[PDB]
């Protein structure tokens, strides 16, 4: 099933999420625990990067992968070099993950920025690998019609 | 210009106060009041036979239009206005020279040396027509200063070198190679130098007589003018010898089916309507220009630049790229990431520019993969680099572990 | 249902009162506010993150230039948004298409076939293109009616034709050809099919998707927008196909001294810093233009050009081209150059052109060295054409025998 | 030949125009002081500059005496442009190359109280055929 693994959408929760986050008002806080939310997401292989697609950009590197299980559930993987980047993919991860395209293509992962209080940070960081990640988790799900 | 006022030069800018910190000069100049004045009178006004109500305004408009050429000769203290040549930018200039001048010319196994210092838009157009003539692109590596190694230049020339690529200042390190001797060298091998100065025409405007230059390019929205404008300029035996560049109306003379014939330079490499909004308020531009002393603006440019890096260098794990006391300053921090550090710098107000600065070949020769750069321009102050140092530390203390 | 209103349309454009009575719209276009005001701002503020005061109206900008692909797209019926280019006009657009996608498929022998009622923008190119490639341009005549003879085409088609370049629109007669038909016939020979839109664009925008158009160009300035900014479509087969234009910024992906990568259409096609006064300026002129019909707005044109063809032809010796009964009103008088004209037109308030309208063949075809040409936009009045016919009475009676 | 500066010179020129102050008067004359010059065969039209502009053709040529006094032609297709070229030829011809550099030709224009008219048809042909004069006196002094 899987290698370095990571905890966000099985140990890391909404919930969770909604814990660490919601109490914060103050911007530079939250940039501070976006950061360290980020360490939690492992070190991607040099082999599972070559399974993954490479999303160069001129700012900021950042890698994006995916598995489906027989379930029909489907497992994201990736990583970024920028660390407030590594933060939001982590909560990016926590929303998609272990669920479906069917269920994919019917939630809109950005609700959960909302929730956390999050939108200002996400939009700053948009071209600097978010919008690029968003888009390939959206390619990746239609890919899931095929094989039938 | 009698002394270099900066809070004179300051007050032209409107978008100084919502600009907040500016240091991103080097990507894109802000522009002055007479510049944006000219662009929009010039989209305000009818540009045919009649005006009922504003005449002398557009008379003011033909004028600044039909003297742009030899603003920008004055510039460059070009011989005469035909040797300057309009395009839309420094990169479309480079492209001309490779296609119209050396593509027709090189034969397979010629050489083109191009330097690690070359900005994308002074290297891609060479490799491009390499691949198409069947010729060769050779490095000219940097020395021990990050600078081109002009002094190991006899050695990289071979019977089989044509073409010299060479800039005047690096967008990275603000550097500047010793020109005067390169071309001293090219010229003896009979080569010709296609010089990029898309930087060094806003910091130190090359006089391409006395430096004797073959071909000089750059971009008007760095020198605090409008996009999608920008120059070649070229010895006219060489705008001569030229093929034409795009096809199509005010460069042909007499056109059938059977054939054309084309004008003279410059008109020959200038088909279709020209970009008059451009050309009337790069004019504007240059005429504004005209009134400072550019040594003096430039020395208080570099002055901000020095106090910016002598404070920054007190910050452990900081290391500047930074050549010749430039006016632009390339730098980074140990373990911190470029593209967090510019983002958290904008929240702070302080506009920056992070990346690869289209300069791969450097970078990978510098050893990295991006960098900061902060770039000082005349309408910068010491309030300025306060404000950076500033943000830097509190971005610092976010980021490091 | 959205009624056209001409006053409303009229009651834009600053340029209007001191512009007379301008009739030379095919020339360039006068801009609506919408478009002087977005320059001035884009000019008049900083291109960074930060934003001190003027948030709101950056905000605005970016949102401008974001969706100004889109906004091309809805305009052409594009199916996606991807498959539109920016370039510098019209003529740079079918340049390139000659250069990137014809010039390394045609063998000695192939075969272009090209109109005689082409501006030079889209035989100039082809004629050089020719000359690389030992190519040859067949000329497609016009019929009985001074429209190219698409009927004619079959004919003209052998088994070495590849390019059938083609006007939506002449800027002298304002006709247009068949183009459906003309597509299916060059379709069913396996050509590629080149349109110049750069009139038709502004009159009639044509649905590429419906009339299955392969290259479709156009130019800003004719659309009541910026100047040295234009447009290329093409199909995404095609634009994937092509070579890459200019090389440099933005259009590579990676690149070292051994080669390079470039990105995908339609950056693959756009080297260097884009015209973005242009692309924004564009934008506000597209957005603002989508408000009114385009069928009536044409419509109103049109009855204008009618009321004044039909008032000119009472006096003797007078000579019309124009097709279909176009906005565009070409025109001549027996025995009277058309460069008089103009200078006294011009003294009596009205503005409109004379010359060869970079359509050499076409005049030859008609058998006059030039012509003058009154254009009428949704601008213009009847008062407008009164003016013209009484100020050409007079201009007659100084100039008749 | 031609009769400007021989049979029409600057004083006959002053008695028509001085007392006309309608200027549409004036471009009347103008058109019918052109008709004065004469076609210009193809001949002679291979010995002159052509500077054909977008708007209009115009023709200019020169010749030199041993008395060292130029002699001008030329032709224009606008009749406007073909009577300003008539008032230009009678202001220049059968003067010597130091005469000429010594004195504007455009001073002619100003005694007939013709500038506006001058002024309108400047990129019609005038910018042309004024600076070709000058490029022409300045290769009359013998060599460079
Ligand atoms: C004006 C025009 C062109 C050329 O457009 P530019 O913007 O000058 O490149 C080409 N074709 C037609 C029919 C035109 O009217
Ligand atoms: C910006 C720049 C260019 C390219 O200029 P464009 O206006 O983008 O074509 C080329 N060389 C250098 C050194 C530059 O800084």
């Amino acid at each position: 099933p899987q290698f370095a693994g990571h905890p966000f959408g099985t140990t890391v929760t909404a919930e969770t999420l909604r814990n660490t986050f919601a109490p914060l008002t103050q911007w530079e806080d939250k940039y501070r625990q976006l950061i360290m939310l980020g360490k939690q997401l492992p070190a991607l292989p040099d082999e599972l990067k070559a399974q993954a697609k490479e999303i160069a950009g001129c700012e900021n590197r950042v890698w994006l992968g995916y598995t489906v299980a027989e379930n029909g559930k489907m497992h994201f993987f990736g990583d970024s070099e920028g660390r407030i980047v590594r933060g939001l993919l982590a909560v990016l991860l926590t929303a998609v993950e272990g669920k479906t395209a069917a269920e994919l293509q019917a939630q809109s992962p950005l609700a959960l920025f909302d929730e956390l209080g999050l939108r200002a940070q996400l939009s700053a960081s948009r071209s600097q690998g978010l919008n690029a990640l968003s888009e390939a988790i959206i390619a990746a799900t239609k890919q899931v019609k095929h094989h039938h | 210009m009698n002394v270099f006022n900066p809070a004179q030069f300051r007050a032209q800018f409107p978008a100084l106060q919502d600009a907040g910190v500016y240091l991103d000069s080097a990507a894109t100049a802000l522009k002055p009041e007479a510049v944006v004045e000219a662009t929009q009178q010039f989209y305000s006004l009818s540009a045919g036979n009649v005006h009922r109500s504003q005449f002398a305004e557009a008379q003011r408009l033909t004028a600044r239009y039909e003297a742009a050429r030899e603003k920008v000769a004055q510039l460059l203290n070009a011989p005469d206005d035909k040797t300057i040549v309009w395009t839309r930018g420094t990169t479309e200039s480079i492209n001309m020279v490779a296609q119209c001048y050396a593509r027709p010319r090189l034969q397979p196994g010629d050489e083109i040396i191009v330097s690690v210092a070359e900005h994308h838009a002074n290297l891609v157009p060479w490799l491009m027509v390499a691949q198409q003539t069947g010729a060769k692109v050779v490095k000219l590596p940097l020395n021990a200063q990050r600078l081109p190694d002009v002094d190991l230049l006899p050695e990289l020339i071979t019977p089989r070198s044509r073409i010299l690529a060479l800039g005047q200042m690096s967008n990275v390190t603000g550097g500047c190679p010793d020109l005067a001797r390169a071309i001293t060298f090219a010229h003896s091998a009979g080569m010709v130098v296609m010089v990029d100065g898309a930087q060094g025409a806003v910091h130190f405007p090359a006089d391409v007589q006395q430096l004797d230059i073959d071909f000089y390019a750059f971009s008007g929205h760095k020198l605090y003018g409008p996009t999608g404008i920008g120059v070649l300029y070229g010895k006219s035996e060489l705008l001569e010898a030229m093929s034409p560049w795009l096809g199509g109306g005010k460069m042909v003379h007499e056109v059938s089916f059977d054939g054309f014939t084309t004008q003279s330079a410059p008109w020959k490499l200038e088909a279709g309507t020209p970009n008059v909004a451009g050309v009337i308020g790069l004019s504007a531009a240059l005429e504004w220009l005209a009134d400072y002393d550019i040594n003096q603006a430039e020395s208080w440019s570099r002055s901000l630049a020095t106090l910016a890096e002598d404070a920054l260098a007190k910050r452990p794990g900081f290391r500047s790229f930074r050549c010749q006391d430039s006016s632009l300053l390339a730098f980074d921090f140990a373990g911190v990431h470029h593209s967090d550090m510019v983002t958290l710098l904008a929240e702070y107000g302080i506009a920056l520019r992070a990346g690869q600065h289209c300069a791969q070949p450097l970078l990978a020769e510098l050893g990295v993969t991006g960098t900061l750069r902060a770039s000082f321009a005349p309408y910068n102050t010491k309030s300025d680099v306060d404000a950076l140092v500033n943000a830097v530390d509190r971005a610092l203390e976010l980021l490091v572990d």
